[PDB]
C-alpha cells in the first residue's frame, strides 16, 4: 500500500551540537567589527551565485558570464539551452500582459 | 573592592543611568562583586520583539545557498523523436518519451539551479535589532555580566558546577575582549563543555543573542559592544564606503 | 520616536487639533513602534506645538 | 450518514427516571506534560478548573496523570460500562470548561 | 388619506436631518488599525512553560 | 478483561470516598471499606500469603 | 517604563517566540482551490 | 543553594540599622539611589543579611530606599508544581500526581 510498515528508524539527532554550536557565530561580521568585511563575503558558497540573487534567467546568466570558460562541454550546451529557453520565456506567454 | 563602570558615551539626561551588578567567574560561590551601569541604548531600549524577528530572519537565511536541482524537457538522456505511432493504437501520442509526462522524464517545475538567498539589508537597523535582543537577554534575569573570563580551575566540572551553583540556565555562551587575549584556562576548560560556547569579540549576534540560555559578557567587552552600537547610533549620511579611512573612523 | 504612555499624547494631539479641525482626531499609535500618527497633515502647526512643549 | 450507523433507543443507567439523578461520570483524566506546549492552556484547568470542579460535584473520580507527555487526555468511564476518550489537542481553557462539563452532563 | 396633499409637507423633516446626520457620523470611521504593544508580548509568551 | 484494579489511576480509599459520594448518600468510611469485602478474596489473599 | 517588567512577567524569551510581525507577508496563496483559483490567472 | 525566600519579622528595624551603617538623617525610606558605591554597600549588607538580592534586571529600577525595603519585603514563595499544587490542600475528590 502506501505507508510503511514499522516505525521507522530512531531519530537519533542531537540538537546541540558543534557543527551546528556556531551556527552564526562571527557572523555579524560588518558593524560589529568596524566595517573592515561585510557579510558579504563571509559565505562558504558556489562563486556562480554567491549574492547576486536574481530570477531563475538571472542565475542562469550569471553562470554563464562568470565560469563558462570552465565547464565541460555538456554544461555548456545544456546552460546554452536553458539560457535560450529562459530568454523566449520572460517575454512571451504569461498570466499578466 | 569596588568597581563602578560608568558608559563613556554620554546617555542623555531623558532617562536615568541603566545600571546592574557586575560579576565575575572568579569566586566559586563568590559573586555579586562590584555593580555599574550601561547606556539605556545598551540595554533598556525599546522592547521591540519584532526587530528581533527580523534579525532572526537576516540571521537564518544569511549564507545558505542550496545545491538540489533537476531536469528539463532536454537535460535528462534521450529524446529526439516521435515515440511511438500516434493514431495507429488506442494510446495517447505525446512529443517525447523524454518530456516530463511519462515515466521517468522531468520533474517539470522543480528547483532548478543552485539558488541562493543573500541579504544585506538594513544594517543599522540590524544594529538596532541586536541591540534589541540585548535588552532582552537584560530584562529577562539573564545578562549576568562578568568583570573577567578568567578560569580561577581548570576543570570543566568547576564551570558546570558553579553554573548549576549560580543557577543561571540549561545553557552558557560567555564572550571576551580579543580572542588572542581571552584566557588560556578559560578556554581550555570550555573545550568539553558540551553545551556552553566562548565566543570573540564581533561574534555578539542574534541566533546566538537566542542560542544559549543566557549570555556572559566581558566587562571592557561590554563598553567595546556600547561603543559599538553607539557609533551605531547616529551614523550620517554614508557618502563613501565605510572601510577605507575617514576623519575619526577608528 | 515617542517614549513613555503614549495615549496621552494622542489626547494632547487630539486637544491641540480640536481648535485646529473641529473633527475628532483620527489618529493612531504604534505602541510596539512607539509612534503616533495622525490622519491629514497638520505638519508645521504641530512642530511648533512639540517646540512649545519645549521636550 | 444514518442508516449505515447503529441504534440505540433513549433511556437511562438504571430507570433513573424516577430516584435520583445518579451522575454517570465514574472516572475522567485529564493529563498535562511539565514541559508541553499543547496542553499549556490545558495547564491552566489543572491551575484553575479542577479544583473548582471538584467543588461543584465532589462524587467522580478526577485524575490528573500528568505524564511528560505529548498531548492533553480526558479518559471518562461511568457505571454504565463504556468509555469515551477526549482529546483536549491546542484547545483553550475555556474550551477546557467547556469540554469538561459537557462530558459531566452526558451519559 | 387623512390629511391634504400641502398639509404634512414637511412634517418629518427634523428626523430626517437626524437621520442624515446620524448616517454621516457613523458611516465614514475607515481608517488604519490601533495595536498595543502587550498583545505583541502576549504572543511571545504563548510559549510558555509549567514550573 | 482484566480488573479496573490493574490499570492506571486507582485508590482505593479515593474509590471509597467515591462509593459514599456518587450516590449522594453518606456512610462509615471504615465500615464501608470492611463492607465491600467479602471472605473470599480473604481466603483468595490468605492463601496468596502463603507463596 | 512598564514594557520591560511587563516582559520579565513571562519566561525567557527563546527561540520559539520571534513571531513575525502581524502584517508581514500577505499570504502566499496557491492560484487554486474552492475559493481562489479555479483557472488559475487566465480564465475560461 | 535554595531559591526560598521568606521575609524576616526585624526587616525594618535590620534595615534602619543597615542604612545607619551606610551613612544619619530624619526619613530614612527618601534616600535616593543616586550614589554608586554607597548603593554597592548598602546592596551588599542586605543582600548578606538576607540571602535574597533584586534581579539585576530589577537593579535600574531601583532608585530609592523605599522601595529597596519593599523589595525586601515583598514574599517570594517558590516550590515545584508537583510540590505546590498538592500542598493547596485540594478536596478528596483527587489526588494528582506528577512523575517526573
Ligand atoms: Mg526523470
Amino acid at each position: 500500500i502506501g505507508i510503511r510498515l514499522t516505525l521507522p528508524p530512531p531519530k537519533v539527532v542531537d540538537r546541540w551540537n558543534e557543527k551546528r554550536a556556531m551556527f552564526g557565530v562571527y557572523d555579524n561580521i560588518g558593524i560589529l567589527g568596524n566595517f573592515e568585511k561585510h557579510p558579504k563575503e563571509l559565505i562558504r558558497g558556489p562563486i556562480w551565485l554567491r549574492g547576486w540573487k536574481g530570477n531563475e534567467l538571472q542565475r542562469c546568466i550569471r553562470k554563464r558570464k562568470m565560469v563558462g570558460s570552465r565547464m565541460f562541454a555538456d554544461d555548456l550546451h545544456n546552460l546554452n539551452k536553458r539560457i535560450r529557453y529562459l530568454y523566449k520565456h520572460f517575454n512571451r506567454h504569461g498570466k499578466f500582459r | 573592592e569596588p568597581v563602578l563602570r560608568k558608559v563613556e558615551l554620554p546617555v542623555p539626561t531623558h532617562r536615568r543611568p541603566v545600571q546592574a551588578w557586575v560579576e565575575s567567574l572568579r569566586g566559586f560561590e563568590q559573586e555579586r562583586v562590584g555593580l555599574a551601569d550601561l547606556h539605556p541604548d545598551v540595554f533598556a531600549t525599546a522592547p521591540r520583539l519584532d526587530i528581533l524577528h527580523q534579525v532572526a530572519m537576516w540571521q537564518k537565511n544569511f549564507k545558505r545557498i542550496s545545491y538540489a536541482k533537476t531536469k528539463t524537457r532536454a537535460e535528462v538522456r534521450g529524446g529526439g523523436r516521435k515515440p511511438w505511432p500516434q493514431k495507429g493504437t488506442g494510446r495517447a501520442r505525446h512529443g517525447s518519451i523524454r518530456s516530463p509526462l511519462w515515466r521517468g522524464g522531468g520533474v517539470a517545475h522543480g528547483p532548478r539551479g543552485p539558488t541562493s538567498y543573500y541579504y544585506m539589508l538594513p544594517m543599522k537597523v540590524r544594529a538596532l535589532g541586536l541591540k534589541v535582543a540585548l535588552t532582552v537577554k537584560l530584562a529577562q534575569d539573564d545578562l549576568h555580566i562578568m568583570d573577567s573570563l578568567e578560569l580561577p580551575t581548570g576543570d570543566p566540572q568547576y564551570l558546570t558546577e558553579l553554573a548549576h551553583y549560580r543557577r543561571w540556565g540549561d545553557s552558557v555562551l560567555l564572550v571576551d575582549l580579543t580572542h588572542e587575549e581571552m584566557p588560556q584556562s578559560i578556554v581550555e576548560a570550555t573545550s568539553r563543555l558540551k553545551t556552553f560556547n566562548l565566543i570573540p569579540a564581533v561574534g555578539l549576534n542574534v541566533h546566538s543573542m537566542l542560542k544559549h540560555q543566557t549570555l556572559v559578557l566581558t566587562l571592557p567587552t561590554v563598553a567595546f559592544l556600547e561603543d559599538k552600537l553607539l557609533w551605531q547610533d547616529s551614523r550620517y549620511r554614508p557618502l563613501y564606503p565605510f572601510s577605507l579611512p575617514y576623519s575619526d573612523f577608528p | 520616536k515617542v517614549e513613555g504612555d503614549i495615549w496621552a499624547l494622542q489626547k494632547d494631539v487630539e486637544d491641540f487639533l480640536s481648535p485646529l479641525l473641529g473633527k475628532t482626531p483620527v489618529t493612531q499609535v504604534n505602541e510596539v513602534t512607539g509612534t503616533l500618527r495622525i490622519k491629514g497633515y497638520f505638519d508645521q502647526e504641530l512642530k511648533a506645538w512639540l517646540l512649545e512643549k519645549g521636550f | 450518514t444514518a442508516r449505515g450507523t447503529p441504534s440505540r433507543f433513549l433511556a437511562s443507567v438504571l430507570h433513573n427516571g424516577l430516584g435520583r439523578y445518579v451522575q454517570q461520570l465514574q472516572r475522567l483524566s485529564f493529563s498535562v506534560s511539565r514541559d508541553g506546549a499543547s496542553s499549556r492552556g490545558a495547564r491552566e484547568f489543572v491551575e484553575r478548573e479542577v479544583i473548582d470542579f471538584a467543588r461543584r460535584n465532589p462524587g467522580v473520580v478526577i485524575y490528573v496523570n500528568s505524564r511528560p507527555c505529548c498531548v492533553p487526555r480526558v479518559v471518562a468511564e461511568y457505571l454504565n460500562g463504556a468509555v469515551r476518550e477526549e482529546s483536549i489537542h491546542c484547545k483553550s481553557v475555556e474550551e477546557i470548561s467547556t469540554l469538561v462539563q459537557k462530558l459531566a452532563d452526558q451519559s | 388619506p387623512y390629511m391634504t396633499r400641502e398639509q404634512e409637507r414637511g412634517h418629518a423633516a427634523v428626523r430626517r436631518r437626524e437621520a442624515f446626520e446620524a448616517i454621516k457620523a457613523a458611516a465614514t470611521s475607515k481608517f488604519p488599525p490601533h495595536r498595543f504593544i502587550a498583545d505583541q508580548l502576549d504572543h511571545l509568551n504563548v510559549t510558555k512553560k509549567w514550573s | 478483561p482484566v480488573r479496573r484494579s490493574e490499570k492506571p489511576n486507582w485508590d482505593y480509599h479515593a474509590e471509597i470516598q467515591a462509593f459514599g459520594h456518587r450516590l449522594q448518600e453518606n456512610f462509615s468510611l471504615d465500615l464501608l471499606k470492611t463492607a465491600f469485602v467479602n471472605s473470599c478474596y480473604i481466603k483468595s489473599e490468605e492463601a496468596k500469603r502463603q507463596q | 517604563a512598564r514594557a520591560l517588567d511587563l516582559l520579565r512577567g513571562l519566561p525567557r524569551v527563546s527561540l520559539a517566540n520571534l513571531k513575525p510581525n502581524p502584517g508581514s507577508k500577505k499570504p502566499e496563496r496557491r492560484p487554486r482551490g474552492r475559493r481562489r483559483g479555479r483557472k488559475c490567472g487566465r480564465g475560461h | 543553594r535554595s531559591r526560598a525566600y521568606t521575609p524576616p519579622e526585624d526587616l525594618q528595624s535590620r534595615l534602619e540599622s543597615y542604612v545607619k551603617e551606610v551613612f544619619l538623617p530624619s526619613n530614612w525610606q527618601d534616600i535616593s539611589l543616586e550614589d554608586s558605591r554607597l548603593k554597592f554597600n548598602l546592596l551588599a549588607h542586605l543582600a548578606d543579611d538576607l540571602g535574597h538580592v533584586v534581579p539585576n534586571s530589577r537593579l535600574h529600577q531601583m532608585c530609592r530606599v523605599r522601595d529597596v525595603l519593599d523589595f525586601y519585603n515583598v514574599p517570594i514563595q517558590d516550590r515545584s508544581k508537583f510540590d505546590e499544587l498538592s500542598a493547596s490542600n485540594l478536596p478528596p475528590n483527587l489526588k494528582i500526581t506528577w512523575s517526573y
